Parts: C-alpha cells; structure tokens; sequence
C-alpha cells in the first residue's frame, strides 16, 4: 500500500490491521483456522526494515 | 487456579487443578447384521458417550492405509447405526465399513468392519412356498412347460 | 421436502422418484433354488405329467 | 447499538450494527436412491447447515 506520512510533530505510530475473515471450510462444516501472516516496514533511508 | 481474596482485594495463595477435554475414543466393537441385498452396522462403544454419534464410510474393495478413508471411499452418515442398501449391494462379495466417532470436540480414528449380506437361501425363498404358478416364468420357460 | 429447525419452515422441494426398475440381481441369487415347494398347485399337476 | 459510559454515568455517541435471522434455506438437491419396494432419499444444502 505505502502512505508517506511526511508529518510534522508525530511521536510514535499506530498501525490498524486486520483480517476480514479466517475460516478455512471443508466439506461438509468443522472449519479450521487459517494462520495469516503480515508485515509492518519502516522507510529507514532506503532499506525497507 | 483459584485464589481467595478478602474484603481488602488482597489475593491468597493459588490452588491448582488440571482436566482434560479430549476427543471420543474408537469404537470398541461393530455389530453387522446382514440383510437382504443390505447390511444394518451398529457401532458400541467401550462406554456409553451420550454426546457422540458415528461417521460411516463404505468401500467396495479393501484399503490397508486408514488415512486416505476419506478420499478413497465415500461419505454415508454421521447416526448411532446405518442401514446401507442398495441394488450395487449384492451378497457373496465383502464390504467394508470404516466408522469413526464423532462429536463437537473432535474426530477418532477409524475402525474396520468386514460385512457380508446374508446368504439367499430357503430363508429368503420359504416365503415364495407354492406360489410362482404361472406369470412370473420366463417366455421361453412358458413354451417348454405348455408342450 | 422441507428444511426445518427452531426458527422457521423453508419452502418445499420436489423429487420425483422411482423403485427398482426390476432387475434380474433381485433373482440373479436365486441362481437354482425355486426347485420343489415354492411353485402353485396348478405348475405343480402341469410339470408332473 | 452500543454506547459506552464513564464512571460519572454519562453515555456516549452510539455505535450501530445490523444482522439477520433468516429460516433455513430450501435444500439444493436430493438424491433418490432405489431399492426393493423402497426409496431411499437423502438430501443435500448447498450450504451445511
């Protein structure tokens, strides 16, 4: 996605993410969990941490 | 862990106890009574678990592996018996029934049952005692009665 | 048929079905057992002559 | 509608959602399997319900 902030007086960052929804159906019902994985970088100069 | 507290908000010393929710056993034992062109499979367990019911599985032909049951054999029902009937059935050739126990936890291992159908015998022709008389018999069978 | 549960009936659906189209498996077990007992008076005086 | 309160008693601007109990849906197919003077029929949800 990227934002660019570029604000003026900010002193520490809040990131609200999510997940639509986990259910992983089978057949029939008895869903199971779906174990996502997200990360959150930093500009930092150039290199993305 | 239960702790006490007093009117002073101050807790007391914890108190531990450990339980266990764990998945329904297997079924003990598999009772198949044969029947005509059907097989009635009653499952017993060990110990009576009012809160599980028995998922069937049907195969035609043996499988030694226990973990491909769901996709080498097909789907018949969760119940407390199955009643499995059908013009594919014939007696003479084995079947195999692959049931597990079922409930809101979880999902056991499966349990094997080799049925057969009944034998077709008297058993099943006393009942026609002294009354295939003279419709019932191929044509060919008709015109070499009639000479 | 219907679905039904605690909350309410769903319109019905139709099926339409039939029985055994009277195959010769129903008999093909019967292979030489209607010999002696199972057959009317009437074959009965016919095939002893 | 949710409202959150202080300490003094004071609600707060109401926060609004909406859901729905529906009856059951009608069965997407049935199989009619045949037998001796018997029908054997099992139907099927699109969903499981």
């Amino acid at each position: 996605i990227t934002r660019t902030i570029t604000s003026a007086n900010i002193d520490r960052l809040r990131f609200t993410f999510g997940v639509q929804a986990l259910v992983e159906t089978t057949s029939k019902g008895d869903r199971n969990p779906s174990e996502v994985r997200l990360l959150v970088q930093i500009q930092r100069n150039g290199g993305w941490v | 862990t239960v702790r006490a507290v007093n009117a002073w908000g101050q807790q007391g010393d914890p108190a531990s106890v450990s339980f266990r929710i764990a998945a329904p056993a297997a079924p003990s034992r598999i009772e198949l009574t044969p029947g005509y062109f059907q097989i009635t499979a009653t499952p017993h367990l060990a110990v009576y678990d009012p809160t599980v019911q028995f998922e069937f599985w049907f195969s035609e032909k043996q499988i030694a592996d226990i973990r491909q049951v769901e996709t080498s054999t097909r789907y018949l029902g969760t119940a407390l018996y199955w009643i499995a009937a059908s013009i594919n059935i014939k007696p003479g050739h084995d079947y195999y029934f692959y049931i597990r126990s079922v409930n809101t936890v979880g999902k056991s291992a499966f349990v094997e049952a080799v049925g057969r159908a009944s034998d077709d015998a008297e058993g099943y022709l006393d009942f026609f005692k002294g009354k295939i008389t003279e419709s019932h018999l191929g044509k060919e069978l008709l015109e070499k009665v009639e000479l």
